[PDB]
């Protein structure tokens, strides 16, 4: 029972406005409902099109670390 | 002795003290050459660079570094005048809430020339820019 | 010589109170304000302002010395000392006649007399006051204390001589609590007060608390401006009173009146003062203490008989004789409640904080006298009344309509008050009465009300739900105003986008140490549980102590809190002396 | 028959004063408020709030319809208008009346025959009150005022018959005048009373302005709560007010007390109401007006008296005779003060904008009706006037003392105000009376006073629903992020 729910602060509205209220704000909710795992693509990556020193710690830092992350 | 509310400065020798102390600093950084020259800059129609930085960035989201800074120069007496920031204002923030490195000269002191302590500070705010990406 | 500049020495609504009577008179006002006052409102509210420096009360406002200064300082002819502090020192009395000052206030002489307890009974008895029973001088003994007991039957109350505060007495129900109860408060009084003496009187079981206010000038005139109940309390320190006096026989009124006027004058009072008696379930009236200081209650009196009494009192100091000469009628009902900075859902422990939001009540009937606004902060050093709500009607029952009102409108943030407890009161039957008769007693909050107020926890999020950010929007359905708060994850119909790829909800960790399980894990450090100042130390470096044995006495908002050994070894390295202010977490010693 | 639950159809100071009284009395309470006021501090205080829409008050408080609706859809049955907009408005009160709700206010009749001062002339009259010489009827052409002033002797008056607001009042002060003066005012009566009828009388010069409010029962039974001064006024409209009348021989505060209760009975009134009347540099008082609603200057009233007018209102509209058998004797002395947003360094010129603070002062003998607080935002679309501030005291002299510093300590910024005005008057000897008389008048402050003050220097959506047998709007705030 540890979830957030709606509160009614101010005001006692009566089961009609309740619905009605209810219902515009469900239908103004929406973007991703269940979406998909984003799915990995690292092809083109702008990490990959940095020139490194052959001796640079980004070499490790930024481009290991980029396509590592997981 | 008792003193009359205007004199009177709480014992620097506590913690209330040097917070007050540290509040008077931060009060002073606001004008480092004197209300009158924020005033000939209004007139004139300009903004200050604080009211430059402050316009810019997102409300709240200002924090500043070396805002005590002061020259150390003694050529040509410039020892006799030193004012707080040294004629830059430097920090970081937000706009549109993406953080930002940001530095803003001041034309009241020393017509904003670049002295030492000036440059450090813009130094010092694009070795963080630069870091921080 | 008559009034033309007043140094207030005190400090907060009192302060602001002074400082506008003696605006409406005409006179400059001078405040004096120690440095946790510096923004205080009456700093800014009087005509001039003075620093007497120091963080506490014992070297900021009651130093002579340092009040005298400013009053130097600042020119001013005349000294007003509020209530409290030094408003019924004679000794600071004394200082500013010989110093050369006008004080608002009584003499010295009958500040001495009707302070000492003992020589208040003979003055009240002279004056043939209605009095309890009980012994014309201190007891010596226990053993008197006894014979006392089984002549006049249980219980018997102990008081101090010099007591005050509500400190200075104790109850004996049977004969065999006498000796320890005799020991203990001698104990207490020579510690607390200076004075061990004491004696003893009947206790009465479920009294009221009833007082006269008397303005008396120094011609010998003396007027009872009205009568007041004050039987809500604490401990023994008033939250809630009454002007006129409820549910009180004309016999008993009358008496009041006269045995006021009769006690004054054989005191040689002058200025204004307070009688307070106690009536007891039987009806019968009993005299108490003389109050030689202007009382906090006084705005009820003030609201229902309609005189200034601080321009009165103003009056009496420049010698003229009282404009007043017969007692005023009473014109409707007024109740008063202080806005003490405590948690009702805590036992009524007081607590620093800062004023993050204050909006009193206005409108028909309310006057708001306050010492504090929006963004003032209450340290740990001084009391912990915030303001003062009086609420005036036509009746009794206007009035508790009016106060139910102005109580539900006003609103504090920040830091914990009494705001629940009068919301409660104010609707509960005990106090409402039948018509004629109320139950209410000087220990009924303590022992008979039902506290179901809950502990005061700000903003912080307790439960896992408390921590999701919400935002809250006016929507109007129908015509209709309702102010709804939404979560910012709203998973409501199909809308999703909740939390993030690695965010977690958890129920956040009060932000305090541990518990009790691990007092000191491997740990000999005493450190101080609250803010506040060294007024006690119990032990010295190099002393054996064991577990629960007292180390320190903290003064905070005016109460004593006593800081114990955690565990059994020598003490090394004491670290603090009598007086030393001491922050939170502050090492006084260690354990070893 | 009893009121349950009242719908307070006004805004501001006096809606915040009603939904107070109801709270009191333990009543249910309904405010209704335009879209410029969905942040009103009696929006929040009320237990119940309600949209009228509308950007004005003709589109907002002054509909009937709108009023009506939002009584029926918040359940309350019985409507208190205040002051202003329809308090005064017979056609509304007969509506409310039909619509089956308690109209907390004088009867419909009583409204319609005291609104038209040519019948209140008459029911003066009748009541054998004291009168200034003028027509009984209105004047056919300027011609008849010529007549008139022939007769009685200029200066002279022309009202017309119909409306308010100070503005009707036209000034001739020789016969020259009257051909050009009538015909403005016939010109405006038609634009903006709608009935160009207007009448004349004899024009005081400096008179003084008293009332007596009145506690008229359905019963029968009225008392005068007090008398009431209000002679401080700026374009005929009141800035400054007192309780009691100050300095009014008994005499004359006798023949007031007694024709306010002829009036009344003889207008068969019934609920609160004023009888104003007009004292003469010469001391001749003479009936000029009754207004049929809760005046503005009640606080006064209230304080000096102790009688709680609004519940008193309740209470005579519930039916119930008056439990005040006799005239309450004052206790004190009372001043009110109204803080309009107004320069008076600019001739009292209105000043909208935002109130960045507004800090009342508390204290002895202070109270605070307020309908604003810091962070409003104050429009021309409505009366300026923002708050209240009432000052008592044991005598004249206390209260002005105490008037002296509660307005020292009340603070206002952002905007203009009558405060530097009010500070000024408090310590003006003309208004501070040697001890039996002041000089002050209809016109003091225009004309005597030296004025020294220096001048001051996202669209929400709608969608519409139908739950069942209703249609619903839904307003949320434009950028509802969900
Ligand atoms: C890399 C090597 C270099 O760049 S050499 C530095 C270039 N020299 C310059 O001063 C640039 C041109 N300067 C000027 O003629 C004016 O200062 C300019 C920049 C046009 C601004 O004019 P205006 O706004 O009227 O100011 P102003 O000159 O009348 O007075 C400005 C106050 O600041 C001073 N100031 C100015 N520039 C410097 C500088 N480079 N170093 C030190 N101080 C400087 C001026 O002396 C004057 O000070 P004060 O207020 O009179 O005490
Ligand atoms: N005989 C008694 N029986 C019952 N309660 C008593 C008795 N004497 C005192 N009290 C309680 O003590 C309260 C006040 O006690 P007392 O007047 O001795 O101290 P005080 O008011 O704190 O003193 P002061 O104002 O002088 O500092 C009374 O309100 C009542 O609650
Ligand atoms: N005969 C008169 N002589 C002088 N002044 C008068 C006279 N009649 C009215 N006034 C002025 O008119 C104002 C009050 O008139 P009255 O109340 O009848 O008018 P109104 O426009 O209906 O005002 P409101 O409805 O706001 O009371 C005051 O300024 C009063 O000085
Ligand atoms: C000190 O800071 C203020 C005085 C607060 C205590 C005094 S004691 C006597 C009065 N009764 C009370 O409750 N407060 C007053
Ligand atoms: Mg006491
Ligand atoms: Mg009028």
């Amino acid at each position: 029972d540890h979830e957030a729910h709606i509160k009614v602060l101010r005001g006692e509205p009566t089961p009609e406005e309740m619905a009605a209220l209810m219902a515009v704000l469900a239908s103004a909710g929406g973007g991703p409902a269940e979406p998909v795992k984003k799915e990995r693509n690292m092809w083109g990556h702008p990490v990959d099109k940095l020139r490194y020193s052959v001796f640079s710690w980004q070499r490790v830092t930024l481009l290991e670390r980029t396509h590592m992350r997981r | 002795v008792t003193e009359p509310s205007a004199e009177h400065q709480v014992d620097i020798h506590t913690t209330a003290g040097k917070l007050a102390d540290l509040k008077r600093r931060t009060e002073e950084t606001l004008h480092p050459v004197g209300e009158a020259a924020v005033d000939k800059v209004h007139a004139k129609g300009k903004l200050t660079a604080r009211e430059r930085i402050l316009a810019l960035l997102d409300e709240g989201s200002f924090v500043e570094l070396d805002a005590l800074a002061k020259h150390r120069s003694t050529n040509f007496g410039l020892e006799k005048n030193r004012p707080l920031g040294d004629g830059v204002i430097t920090g970081y923030g937000t706009i549109d809430g993406r953080d930002v490195c940001i530095f803003s000269q001041d034309a009241t002191v020393f017509g904003g020339s670049l002295g030492e302590v000036y440059g450090e500070k813009i130094v010092k705010v694009q070795e963080l820019a630069i870091k921080t990406g | 010589s008559k009034i033309s500049k007043v140094l207030v020495a005190n400090r907060g609504e009192i302060a602001v109170r002074v400082i506008r009577a003696a605006k409406d008179a005409g006179l400059a006002s001078v405040a004096v304000y120690a440095e946790p006052d510096a923004d205080a409102p009456h700093v800014r509210l009087a005509d001039e302002a003075f620093a007497l420096g120091g963080q506490t009360s014992a070297e900021s406002y009651l130093v002579f010395e340092k009040i005298l200064d400013a009053a130097e300082k600042s020119g001013a002819n005349a000294i007003h000392p509020g209530y409290g502090f030094l408003s019924e020192n004679a000794d600071f009395a004394q200082a500013v006649i010989d110093a050369g000052l006008i004080w608002i206030g009584p003499s010295p002489q009958s500040i001495r007399d009707l302070g000492d307890k003992v020589t208040a009974r003979h003055i009240a008895a002279r004056a043939k006051a209605p009095l309890v029973p009980g012994t014309p001088d201190p007891v010596k003994d226990a053993d008197e204390v006894v014979a006392f007991a089984k002549e006049h039957g249980v219980p018997v109350a102990i008081k101090a001589a010099f007591g005050g505060g509500g400190r200075g007495m104790k109850v004996a129900r049977t004969l065999e609590e006498i000796p320890e109860l005799f020991e203990s408060a001698t104990r207490e009084a020579i510690a607390a007060f200076g004075r061990g003496e004491c004696f003893v009187e009947r206790y009465l079981d479920k009294p009221r608390h009833v007082e006269a206010q008397v303005i008396a000038d120094q011609h010998g005139n003396v007027v009872v401006a009205g009568t007041r109940d004050c039987s809500l309390q604490r401990r023994f320190q008033k939250l809630v009173e009454e002007a006129p006096a409820p549910f009180l026989t004309d016999a008993q009124r009358k008496e009041i009146h006269e045995s006021a006027k009769r006690i004054c004058k054989e005191a040689g009072y002058y200025g204004a003062g307070t009688v307070e008696y106690l009536v007891g379930q039987d009806g019968l009236i009993s005299f108490l203490e003389v109050n030689t200081r202007l009382q906090v209650e006084h705005p009820v009196t003030e609201e229902t008989s309609g005189i200034d009494l601080v321009r009165q009192q103003f009056k009496i100091a420049n010698g003229e004789p009282l404009d007043i000469t017969e007692d005023p009628t009473p014109r409707g009902h007024s109740f008063e409640f202080r806005i003490n900075g405590e948690d009702a859902g805590r036992g009524f422990l007081p607590a620093p904080g800062p004023v993050t939001k204050f909006v009193a009540p206005t409108g028909p009937g309310v006057r708001m006298d306050s010492g504090v606004e929006t963004g003032s902060v209450i340290g740990g050093q001084f009391d912990s009344m915030l303001a003062k709500l009086i609420v005036t009607g036509a009746t009794r029952e206007e009035a508790l309509e009016r106060s139910r009102r102005a109580l539900a409108e006003f609103t504090v943030e920040g830091l914990a008050t009494v705001i629940p407890f009068h919301r409660a009161v104010v609707s509960d039957p005990a106090f409402i009465g039948d018509g004629e008769k109320f139950d209410v007693h000087t220990r009924w909050i303590e022992t008979e009300w039902n506290n179901t107020v809950e502990p005061f926890t700000g903003g912080d999020p307790i439960e896992e739900e408390d921590t999701v950010p919400r935002q809250t929007v006016v929507v109007e359905v129908g015509g209709r105003r309702l102010e709804v708060s939404l979560p910012g994850d709203l998973a409501i119909g199909g809308g999703g986008g909740a939390a993030a790829p690695g965010v977690v909800r958890k129920k956040p960790k009060p932000r305090k140490r541990g518990g009790g399980g691990a007092k000191a894990a491997s740990g000999d450090a005493v450190t101080a549980p609250m803010q506040g100042t060294v007024v006690k130390v119990a032990v010295e470096e190099g002393q054996e102590v064991s577990a629960g044995d007292l180390v320190v006495v903290l003064e905070a908002m005016k109460m004593e809190n006593p800081v114990t050994a955690h565990k059994d070894g020598t003490i090394t390295g004491l670290a603090v002396e009598a007086g030393a202010a001491i922050t939170q977490g502050t090492v006084i010693a260690e354990i070893k």
